[PDB]
């Protein structure tokens, strides 16, 4: 995330928003290692309640 | 091409332009290249297991 965290920063910064998807998934070791990838606004249509 | 950190396939050229390297995930094919663009059948492409 110390990389991808710009990716994030410059998609919320140019499109007003942007997002990152949290999945579970397994590590090296195993045990349980959620992966978080940004997502960019013109892949994702988050739709919200309120 | 965002969150990867290798690719799956590789197609390399010698600094010399005289051969053409295909990489996969265990081995890489070398094939003889004269010509740009040219790639002879007699040519026998050569299997290197880099493992």
């Amino acid at each position: 995330m110390q990389s991808k965290q710009i990716a994030i920063h410059r998609a919320a910064l140019t499109y007003g928003y942007s997002y990152a998807r949290v999945l579970p998934g397994v590590a090296l070791d195993g045990a349980n290692q959620a992966e978080i990838h940004g997502v960019s606004p013109r892949r994702l249509l988050a739709l919200y309640e309120d | 091409q965002i969150n990867d950190e290798y690719p799956k396939y590789a197609l390399e050229l010698a600094n010399n332009g005289k051969t053409v390297r295909l990489y996969t995930d265990t081995d890489y094919y070398e094939l003889r290249m004269p010509s740009p663009g040219n790639f002879p059948n007699e040519q026998v492409i050569k299997k290197v297991h880099h493992g």
